[PDB]
């Protein structure tokens, strides 16, 4: 099911490339080690309510 | 905003008002980035001459966290039509960059195909603006939001009196009295993913506002996309 099981377990994108899950983020955004996760490269990040 | 919510502290920091000569607040917008909002086109056509507000909550007072913005460059889509609201998209290029800071910062642009297939398939989105708090009403002075879930393209076609083109798509309540209304147009619909609100739609048009069998109209984003990306690089 890749992508349609679950967004394929990504934080944001989720692309289907050689019947393998991949994910990917926005601008702001830096995809962590783990391939899935989106990490703020800075403050304010796109898309984040402010909390403080 | 008919219905929904107050807009509470840090919740809808994408939010942008179009102010005219007055300092009244017309339309509403998406902030992009530093130096770009989102709205729609027909708003151009609202005011003369206008400025960016951004950071607001409650324009009866002054908090401490808005900013004014003069826009440098307006980049109107070329097909947009008066008549049946068409291709109802425009992107601003600010003189001076936004300082992103508590209620103020950006909503992100998602990717087509994700955005359409994961996005847009989910039960709701969420719009928001200093509009009409009833369709006779006047503008609101406090900011809104309002859950207004996706709309089946079939039926909002056979609801309309007017043609549902492929740059739209429709969202809210059949017969529940709640919709956006005069004064949020050019304004956000986003759609929440995991925490993260990304940018759907724009607050276009709609039959009188929350309407029995009638839905609010929108520009569909994921039409766009790359026409975003080329304007916000001139
Ligand atoms: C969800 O977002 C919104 C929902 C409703 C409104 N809204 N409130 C009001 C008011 F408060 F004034 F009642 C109005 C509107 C509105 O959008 N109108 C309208 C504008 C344009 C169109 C056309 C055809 N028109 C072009 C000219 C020929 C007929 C299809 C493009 C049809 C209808 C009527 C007045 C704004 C945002
Ligand atoms: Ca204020």
């Amino acid at each position: 099911k890749l992508c349609s099981l679950d967004n394929g377990d990504c934080d944001q994108f989720c692309h289907e490339e050689q019947n393998s899950v991949v994910c990917s983020c926005a601008r702001g955004y830096t995809l962590a080690d783990n391939g899935k996760a989106c990490i703020p490269t800075g403050p304010y990040p796109c898309g984040k309510q402010t909390l403080e | 905003i008919v219905g929904g919510q107050e807009c509470k502290d840090g919740e809808c920091p994408w939010q942008a008002l179009l102010i005219n000569e007055e300092n009244e607040g017309f339309c509403g917008g998406t902030i992009l980035s530093e130096f770009y909002i989102l709205t729609a086109a027909h708003c151009l056509y609202q005011a003369k001459r206008f400025k960016v507000r951004v950071g607001d909550r409650n324009t009866e007072q002054e908090e401490g966290g808005e900013a004014v913005h003069e826009v440098e460059v307006v980049i109107k889509h070329n097909r947009f039509t008066k008549e049946t609201y068409d291709f109802d998209i425009a992107v601003l290029r600010l003189k001076t960059p936004i300082t992103f800071r508590m209620n103020v910062a950006p909503a992100c642009l998602p990717e087509r195909d994700w955005a359409e297939s994961t996005l847009m398939t989910q039960k709701t989105g969420i719009v928001s603006g200093f509009g009409r708090t009833h369709e006779k009403g006047r503008q609101s002075t406090r900011l809104k939001m309002l859950e207004v879930p996706y709309v089946d393209r079939n039926s909002c076609k056979l609801s309309s009196s007017f043609i549902i083109t492929q740059n739209m798509f429709c969202a809210g309540y059949d017969t529940k009295q709640e919709d956006a209304c005069q004064g949020d147009s050019g304004g956000p619909h986003v759609t929440r993913f995991k925490d993260t609100y990304f940018v759907t739609g724009i607050v276009s048009w709609g039959e009188g506002c929350a309407r029995k069998g009638k839905y609010g109209i929108y520009t569909k984003v994921t039409a766009f996309l790359k026409w975003i990306d080329r304007s916000m690089k001139t």
